[PDB]
């Protein structure tokens, strides 16, 4: 459970602590979803069950989905603006 | 290009009736006097002399009455009476 | 700086807590960290075909939870009309 | 009946306490905020936070805690007493007196509200209706609160009402009785 | 019978031109209007509070659901009443407030969305089903693209929602890892005593709540609010809230919480608080929908909330739909009109609004006094029937502070009677064309529920007697 | 099918009325009028015998929302009277006409927005003393707000937005610790109820702390000491008609409430608690009756006139004795009387001549206007507390009652005499008397309706203070429903 609590912790706070870009968001934010697969799965494995492993191969395709509809509403920012801030939105 | 329609033709508003004559002459001095008491809430502030007026009229008076209430409360029973007979109860 | 020191401490120490069950809050801890016992394998011979994991997933999705999947028709859906929704101009 | 407080433990307990609320809430202002900041200005341009969260954390506890001891109960009037002092720590920001005077009679108001209910955020378990006896007595029981019963006991309320106004423990009439 | 109409409406959607989409929207409208009125009749199977599990073990369809799941088809003839009509037939009416070709296929898969929670019983309906919603509300806030406030309000609601769907996924994570089974009635009142889940159970609380508007993190949402359009925001306000609200009232996971009442009071406090000095008109209206929101983590503590949380729930929905309806039409009669996506911005604005008609600011009087709790009228009853059952469980600090926020509030929903009734020098004799017949109706009937649901406060209690106990 | 065609024609007369004529004025004045010949027919048939009560019906129960029901289940609103609840009537329906007509020859603008505002918060103060829930005298005691705060607003003379705002606010900050206080004893009783209530007891613990809920509700409604920052600052902006509906009405609703709610529920928690009553009522006598003298404007001075006459009411009412309650009735039947007659007076006819109220233009009253000087002085010395006027008949028995209880509370509460007449023959004698002033053209004599409308005010105080038996045979068991001396 360490290597997915890692994850998660570190990841969130690279989400927070950015002022630099707007990919290093979404890159974290995606990272927080391995790191809840990776305690996840692991529950499944030592509890002997696919029950976990279902709401895993769930939330691969909600992780998917997720980065398609987003990385849409960033070229809806993109278009209307001239260049993505450093910043932020 | 964002205009209200050009299909309103608004007008002026009138509150309609007569012109009473001016039966009285406003004083100016009068006048910024009574605009003054009675606003007088918005320019108000704690001095020593505020101060003592709240401490007697809000604090010392109602305790004053609060003790002369609750001590003196079924004391006096002046129904019927007698010489020599008990005006109290305690 | 001083606020990643606080929040790295209170946030993995919580959340190693909620793996245990007692009352003491310091008892919640140390069983995170004290775990080093060897699982024993034993051979049971009552499966007989290779059902592997990909199989029971295909017979959990498709029977006890058709729901799920056919739900996640209509994610993958929106996932399609999304992009097109924002990004096409119409006309 | 009741225990004493360890006045001198609680009230460190809570120094400690306010300490850490203090430092995170510096660390918490340091970065909420713009212009050029370092690590060092976390207690300079503090904003005067740890002394906030250390002085009202020492005062309440102290004064509650003595309230407590030297009255022999525990009810909503300590924590009266107890805001008053955090309303004394939390006016002495403002150096002014009327102001002073102010947080001290209305903190402390607000704070006796917050104790008389039951000096808790959420619910007492019991001793609610949904957990407690309620309606209609069945028989001669000690009527407790949150119930109804058709006749109070005459001793019962001259214990609680007195002997003087109009209430007297015979009624007027069959006291004064031919024989 | 969503899904009957969203499978055939995209295929017709996908052929049909940008000129139809509005008469696309009027059939959506009156298909959902005769789902209603013919199918109604579903009512008749609980008659005990009688709850059914569908599709195993993963949906769950008891009385409390069919309740919301009807609200929610009746406020959407109401929104969709409101693409499909135009206001008035002029240049401007047409170039503002236009319907995008994929909107009405938003809609209705949010709506999707916001039913498969509240008819939830899986954690995994549960997650699948707030992803859906979710999506459904960033493209729903985007899909006017050639917005900048409206683009930057995506790109926010992104993120924040982001990180409560993974602070959700770890708490379900979690309840996995202490206990084998993901349905709430593993719990079934033997675990709780022996072991320790409060944590679990607020943090899954907390992360629908913080999604909300629970006030710590109620920065957030204000800004998304203020900056969508006008029309987008009275559904993005009216349906995750009830949604999700119902489903953490359905399943009372989290009694007694200290968290949760600390919350709750935080939110009583910095709504009613934060409402005060503001001038744009959206933001008055989303702290209006923060404090009333916030009288929802106390029914949240209860105990049996089902007769404080429907009530005050439809009280809530036709309040605030009606208010926003009328702001829709307080934009006519406006002097100044900028942003054309958000054409009102300003509580200053709506200035004199009872020399235009005198009519729309009675209509007006009646909901900002529904709103603050006047007794003759229905939103009287929903803080009567809150408090009812915050002084019957043992929230006395909390009923305390209720009223304080209360009084509070009133403060700033009267500013907009204060604007709305004075002089203001240049007032309309004749107005040439006249407002859309249909979409002034509803607006009238939302009022007389408002004003006349006294009446039948008393059925509603017997009904609702019968038909959930 | 009949009463339903009463409407059906009634609707359609007043539609007739509103488009022919074009302000509903006359109808109006009307149906106020014809108001009056109902509550007589009812006040004839009334039996005095019967502590019972007379006339009941139930609206909005399960069985038919829309009208009267007869069923063995009942979870509607309750309405009804006796004695007590019919004498408040009696002063409404008389009243309510002459605050119609009081503002006849002055709107001039939204004529029929003002009288159909007016109208209403006279017929919802008519169904306040029908009420018999604890709700449904609730949910109208409150009806009145939002007319109250339009009519304030719109209508007012100036800085009218913060009058408005302060009688929403501080009547709705103390109405809400009102509904806790019912929300509490109606999911202990499960009844709300004004028949039943005598036979439940409660603990004192609890007795005790549902006592504080009305008790500081009423503090604001009649307005004592804390309170009645507003009562002034709400009379000198509001209209004619909204000030006189306000301290003939909307005041003795909560001296009626002391009577219904608090006294026959909350017994024993009365007699810990009444010298707290006695503080507060003795401290707005002492001390709002001595503000009177330092105040410039003309209309604040009745209002807190309306304040020390209030303050003296409700030490009859919390006296627990049989002199005080009758004593604290006949103070607001005749204060309803002598009170709205001096604000016709004060804004009411000086206002419409000269439009300032300070009180620094007007002096030589008499000069000009002779008999307006008249119903200056026979109007004040009518409020002070002369005998014969109906005021001194309720003054005596209330002081003499609240002297029973406690008598020392009574001897220093019996200065009022004198504080009462300090402040309100300082403005006779500056009103009526000196060289007419320099600002003041002379205007016209007081008017025929200006007339009409005193001479009801004055002869309904006259026969009360010739008489104060004429309303005996409806009180005489109110007088015995509220004593606990065992
Ligand atoms: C009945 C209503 C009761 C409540 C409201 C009554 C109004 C009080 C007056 C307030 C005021 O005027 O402040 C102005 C003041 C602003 O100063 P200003 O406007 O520049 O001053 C100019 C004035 O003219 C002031 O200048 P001045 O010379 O005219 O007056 C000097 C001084 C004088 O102060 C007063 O005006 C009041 C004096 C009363 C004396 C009474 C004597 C008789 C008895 O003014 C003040 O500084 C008053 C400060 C009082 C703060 C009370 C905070 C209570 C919070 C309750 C929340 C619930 O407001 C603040 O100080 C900031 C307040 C922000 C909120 C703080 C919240 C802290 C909460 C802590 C916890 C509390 C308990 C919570 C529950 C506990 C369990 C969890
Ligand atoms: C306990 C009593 C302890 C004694 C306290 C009296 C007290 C509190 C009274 C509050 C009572 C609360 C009521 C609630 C009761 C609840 C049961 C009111 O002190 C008042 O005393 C009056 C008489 O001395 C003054 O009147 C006027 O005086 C002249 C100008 O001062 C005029 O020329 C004159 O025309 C007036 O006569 C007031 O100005 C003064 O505020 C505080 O006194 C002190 O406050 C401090 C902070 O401010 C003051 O500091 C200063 O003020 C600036 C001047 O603004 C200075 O520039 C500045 O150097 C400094 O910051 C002190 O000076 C002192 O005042
Ligand atoms: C309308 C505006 C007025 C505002 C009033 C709000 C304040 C009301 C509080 C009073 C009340 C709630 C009742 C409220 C009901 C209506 C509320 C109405 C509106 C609410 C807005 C809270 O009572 C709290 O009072 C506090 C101080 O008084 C105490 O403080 C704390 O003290 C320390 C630990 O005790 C703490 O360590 C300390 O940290 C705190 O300081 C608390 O202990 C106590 O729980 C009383 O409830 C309780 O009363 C007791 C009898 O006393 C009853 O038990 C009885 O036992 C026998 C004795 O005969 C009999 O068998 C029988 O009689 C009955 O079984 C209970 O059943 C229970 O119900
Ligand atoms: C997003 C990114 C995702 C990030 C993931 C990384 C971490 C995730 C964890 C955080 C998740 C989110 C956190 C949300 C807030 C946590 C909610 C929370 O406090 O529940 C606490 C658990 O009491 C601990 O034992 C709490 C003690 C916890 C241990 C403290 C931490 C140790 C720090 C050491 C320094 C209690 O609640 P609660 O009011 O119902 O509990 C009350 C109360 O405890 C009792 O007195 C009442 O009688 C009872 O009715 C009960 O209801
Ligand atoms: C949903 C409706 C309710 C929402 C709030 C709910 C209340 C609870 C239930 C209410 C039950 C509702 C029943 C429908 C009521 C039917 C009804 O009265 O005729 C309609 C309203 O028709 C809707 O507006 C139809 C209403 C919306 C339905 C849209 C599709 C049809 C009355 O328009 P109207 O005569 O003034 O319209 C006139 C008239 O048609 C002609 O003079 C002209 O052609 C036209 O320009 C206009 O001036
Ligand atoms: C001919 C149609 C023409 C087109 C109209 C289109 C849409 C009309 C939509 C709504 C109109 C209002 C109907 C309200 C039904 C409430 C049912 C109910 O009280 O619910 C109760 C429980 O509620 C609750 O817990 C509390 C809800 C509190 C409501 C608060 C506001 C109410 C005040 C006004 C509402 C009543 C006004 C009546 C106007 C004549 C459950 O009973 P149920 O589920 O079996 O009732 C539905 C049976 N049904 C489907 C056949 C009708
Ligand atoms: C052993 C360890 C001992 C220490 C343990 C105690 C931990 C307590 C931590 C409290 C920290 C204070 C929170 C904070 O940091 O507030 C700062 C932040 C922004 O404040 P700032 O920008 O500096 O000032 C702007 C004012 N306009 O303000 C914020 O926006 C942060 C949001 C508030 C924090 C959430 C707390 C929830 C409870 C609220 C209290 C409500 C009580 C209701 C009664
Ligand atoms: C304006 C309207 C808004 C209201 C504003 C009120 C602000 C708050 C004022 C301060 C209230 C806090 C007072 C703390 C009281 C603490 C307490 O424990 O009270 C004890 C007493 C009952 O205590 P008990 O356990 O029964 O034993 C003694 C019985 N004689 O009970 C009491 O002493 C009575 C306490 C209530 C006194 C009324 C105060 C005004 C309300
Ligand atoms: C400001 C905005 C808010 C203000 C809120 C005010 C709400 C007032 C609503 C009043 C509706 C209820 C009126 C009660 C009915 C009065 C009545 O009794 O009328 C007669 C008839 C009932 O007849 P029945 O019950 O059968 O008994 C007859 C035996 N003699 O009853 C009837 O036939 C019905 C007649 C009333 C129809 C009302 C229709 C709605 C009006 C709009
Ligand atoms: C019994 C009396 C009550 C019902 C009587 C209604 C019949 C008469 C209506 C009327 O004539 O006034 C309506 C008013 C005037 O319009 P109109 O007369 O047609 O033209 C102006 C001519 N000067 O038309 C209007 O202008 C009304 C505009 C209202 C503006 C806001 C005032 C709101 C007052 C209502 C309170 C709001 C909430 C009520 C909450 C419940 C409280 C009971």
């Amino acid at each position: 459970m360490f290597i997915g609590t890692i994850i998660l912790v570190l990841s969130f706070l690279g989400f927070v602590f950015n002022r630099r870009n707007i990919i290093l968001a979404f890159i974290c934010l995606e990272t927080m979803l391995l790191g809840i697969n990776l305690i996840l799965l692991r529950n499944s494995v030592l509890f002997d069950d696919i029950s976990g492993s279902l709401f895993a191969i769930v939330i691969i395709i909600l992780a998917g989905v997720e980065s398609a509809i987003g990385l849409s509403l960033l070229v809806s920012y993109y278009r209307l603006r001239g260049v993505i801030n450093s910043y932020g939105i | 290009e964002l205009k209200p329609s050009s299909a309103i033709q608004r007008g002026p508003l009138n509150k309609g009736g007569w012109d009473a004559p001016h039966a009285l002459h406003n004083d100016g001095a009068i006048d910024r006097y009574a605009h003054w008491r009675t606003f007088y809430q918005e320019r108000f502030k704690y001095t020593r002399a505020t101060g003592k007026s709240t401490l007697i009229f809000l604090v010392a008076f109602p305790a004053l009455i609060g003790y002369v209430a609750y001590q003196s409360e079924g004391l006096f029973e002046f129904a019927g009476k007698r010489r020599g007979e008990s005006v109290t109860t305690r | 700086l001083p606020l990643v020191l606080i929040s790295l401490i209170v946030l993995t120490i919580s959340g190693l807590m909620i793996y245990s069950n007692d009352s003491i809050l310091i008892n919640k801890l140390l069983e995170a960290f004290g775990n080093d016992y060897n699982t024993i394998i034993t051979q049971d011979w009552f499966n007989i075909e290779n059902t592997t994991l990909l199989t029971t997933i295909g017979n959990v999705l498709l029977t006890n939870n058709a729901f799920i999947l056919l739900v996640l028709a209509i994610v993958l859906l929106l996932g399609i009309i999304g992009p097109i929704s924002i990004t096409m101009k119409h006309k | 009946h009741f225990h004493p407080y360890n006045t001198l433990g609680l009230a460190t307990q809570s120094a400690m306490v306010g300490l850490g609320a203090g430092v995170v809430a510096a660390a918490a202002r340091n970065s909420l905020a713009t212009g050029p900041r370092n690590i060092l200005t976390t207690f300079s341009k503090s904003g005067g936070v740890v002394t906030i969260f250390t002085g009202a954390s020492i005062a309440y506890v102290f004064t509650y805690c003595s309230a407590a001891n030297l009255r022999e109960r525990k009810d909503g009037w300590n924590h009266m007493w107890a805001g008053a002092a955090t309303g004394a720590v939390l006016g002495a920001r403002t150096k002014l007196v009327p102001a002073f005077i102010g947080w001290t009679v209305l903190c402390g108001a607000a704070c006796g509200l917050f104790g008389w209910t039951g000096a808790r955020f959420n619910a007492d378990r019991k001793a609610s209706l949904e957990q407690s006896p309620k309606g209609f007595v069945q028989e001669d029981a000690h009527q407790t609160f949150w119930e109804v019963v058709h006749r109070r006991p005459l001793s019962l309320t001259v214990e609680q009402l007195g002997e003087g106004r109009g209430i007297n423990a015979v009624p007027i009439a069959t006291a004064t009785e031919a024989p | 019978m969503l899904i009957l109409a969203i499978i055939s409406l995209i295929t017709f959607v996908s052929m049909s031109k940008l000129s139809d989409n509005r008469a696309i929207i009027r059939l959506i409208n009156i298909y959902l209007i005769l789902v209603l009125v013919l199918d109604s009749f579903l009512y008749l199977l609980f008659l005990n509070n009688q709850t059914y599990t569908v599709m195993g073990e993963l949906l769950i369809f008891n009385s409390f659901t069919f309740y919301i799941d009807m609200l929610i088809y009746f406020i959407m003839i109401v929104i969709s009443s409101l693409y499909g009509y135009n206001l008035y037939n002029n240049n401007l009416y047409k170039t503002l407030f236009e319907p995008k070709k994929e909107l009405i296929i938003l809609f209705l898969i949010n709506i999707l969305g916001a039913l498969l929670i509240v008819h939830s019983n899986d954690f995994i309906t549960l997650f699948v089903a707030i992803e859906l919603q979710s999506y459904s509300i960033y493209l729903i806030t985007a899909i006017y693209n050639s917005s900048y406030k409206a683009s930057k309000a995506s790109m926010l609601y992104f993120f924040m929602g982001g990180i409560l769907s993974i602070l959700i996924a770890y708490s379900i994570n979690t309840y996995y890892s202490v206990l084998n089974s993901y349905t709430l009635h593993s719990l079934d009142s033997l675990i709780i005593n022996t072991l320790d889940l409060n944590l679990i159970l607020i943090a899954l609380s907390l992360g629908l709540l913080f999604k909300i508007g629970i006030a710590p993190l109620h920065k957030w949402l204000i800004s998304i609010y203020e900056n969508t359009p006008i029309l987008i925001t009275i559904y993005i306000s009216l349906i995750p809230k009830i949604s999700i609200l119902s489903y953490l009232v359905l399943s009372n996971i989290s009694i007694n919480s200290l968290v949760i009442s600390i919350l709750a009071i935080l939110t009583l406090l910095v709504g009613s608080v934060g409402g005060l000095l503001q001038i744009k008109i959206k933001r008055l209206l989303a702290f209006s929908g923060l404090t009333n929101a916030g009288y929802m983590m106390l029914l949240l503590l209860l105990n049996n909330n089902e007769f404080s949380y429907l009530y005050y729930i439809t009280q809530y929905s036709i309040s605030h739909l009606a208010i926003f309806m009328i702001i829709i039409f307080s934009i006519y009669y406006i002097n100044y009109i900028n942003n054309q996506y958000n054409p009102i911005i300003y509580v200053n604005q709506l200035k004199g609004l009872i020399h235009d008609n005198a009519y729309l600011v009675l209509s007006m009087a009646i909901v900002v006094f529904s709103f603050i709790g006047i007794p003759p009228l229905l939103g009287f009853f929903g803080k009567l029937n809150i408090l009812m059952s915050i002084l019957n469980n043992g929230y006395y600090f909390i009923s305390i502070v209720l009223i304080v926020a209360s009084l509070i509030s009133a403060l700033y929903y009267l500013y907009l009677l204060n604007v709305s009734i004075q002089d203001k020098n240049n007032i309309l004799i004749n107005s040439n064309e006249t407002v859309s017949s249909v979409l002034s109706y509803i607006l009238s009937s939302l009022i007389i529920l408002i004003t006349f649901g006294f009446i039948y406060n008393s059925l509603i209690i017997d009904i609702f007697n019968v038909y959930f106990n | 099918m009949f009463l339903t065609s009463i409407l059906l024609s009634s609707l359609y007369l007043f539609n007739r009325i509103l488009a022919w004529q074009g302000n509903v004025k006359h109808f109006y004045l009307f149906a106020s009028n014809l108001l009056l010949l109902f509550i007589v027919v009812l006040y004839i048939n009334f039996n005095t015998f019967s502590n019972s009560f007379q006339f009941n019906f139930e609206l909005f129960n399960s069985l038919n929302p829309f009208g009267l029901s007869n069923s063995d289940i009942s979870n509607g609103l309750l309405f009804g009277i006796d004695g007590l609840s019919l004498t408040f009537i009696l002063l409404t329906v008389l009243l309510i006409p002459l605050t119609l007509l009081g503002n006849w020859y002055n709107i001039n603008f939204n004529s029929n927005l003002y009288y159909t505002l007016v109208l209403a918060i006279g017929l919802v103060i008519l169904l306040n003393f029908w009420a018999l829930d604890y709700i449904s005298f609730y949910i109208l005691f409150e009806a009145t707000l939002p007319l109250l705060f339009i009519l304030i607003h719109i209508y007012g003379s100036s800085d009218s937005e913060r009058a408005s705002f302060y009688v929403l606010m501080f009547t709705l900050s103390g109405s809400l610790f009102m509904l806790l206080s019912i929300v509490v004893i109606s999911i202990v009783l499960n009844t709300t109820n004004f028949i039943n209530h005598n036979l439940f007891v409660l603990s004192l613990d609890l007795q005790t702390i549902i006592w504080l809920g009305l008790f500081i509700a009423i503090m604001v409604k009649t307005p004592l000491f804390p309170i009645h920052v507003w009562l002034p600052v709400v009379h000198s902006e509001s209209p004619l008609a909204g000030s006189m509906i306000l301290a003939g009405l909307i005041l003795k609703l909560a001296l009626y409430a002391i009577l219904r709610l608090l006294l026959p529920l909350l017994c024993e928690a009365q007699i810990l608690y009444t010298p707290m009553i006695y503080i507060i009522s003795l401290l707005t006598i002492i001390l709002t009756s001595l503000a009177t003298l330092r105040q410039i404007d003309l209309k604040v001075i009745i209002a807190y006139s309306s304040i020390s006459h209030m303050g003296i009411a409700i030490l009859g009412v919390c006296s627990n004795t049989s002199l005080g309650i009758y004593g604290s009735i006949v103070l607001g039947v005749a204060h309803g009387f002598v009170s709205p007659a001096l604000f016709l007076i004060v804004g009411g006819i000086l206002y419409d001549r000269y439009h300032i109220r300070i009180v620094n233009y007007y002096k030589g009253l008499t000069t000009y206007m002779p008999q307006l000087a008249t119903y200056i002085i026979i109007l004040s010395f009518a409020n002070i507390g002369t005998p014969l006027t109906g005021n001194f008949t309720g003054e005596f028995l209330s002081l003499q009652g609240g002297f029973i209880r406690n008598p020392i509370i009574g001897g220093i509460s019996c200065i009022s005499v004198l504080l009462a007449a300090i402040y309100q023959l300082k403005l006779t004698n500056k009103l009526t008397g000196g060289i007419s002033s320099i600002y003041m053209h002379r205007t016209n004599d007081v008017t025929i309706r200006e007339k009409f409308i005193m001479n009801i005010l004055i002869i309904s105080t006259l026969i009360i203070g010739i008489c104060p038996q004429i309303m005996y045979n409806l009180l005489y068991w109110t007088v015995n429903n509220y004593i606990y001396i065992i």
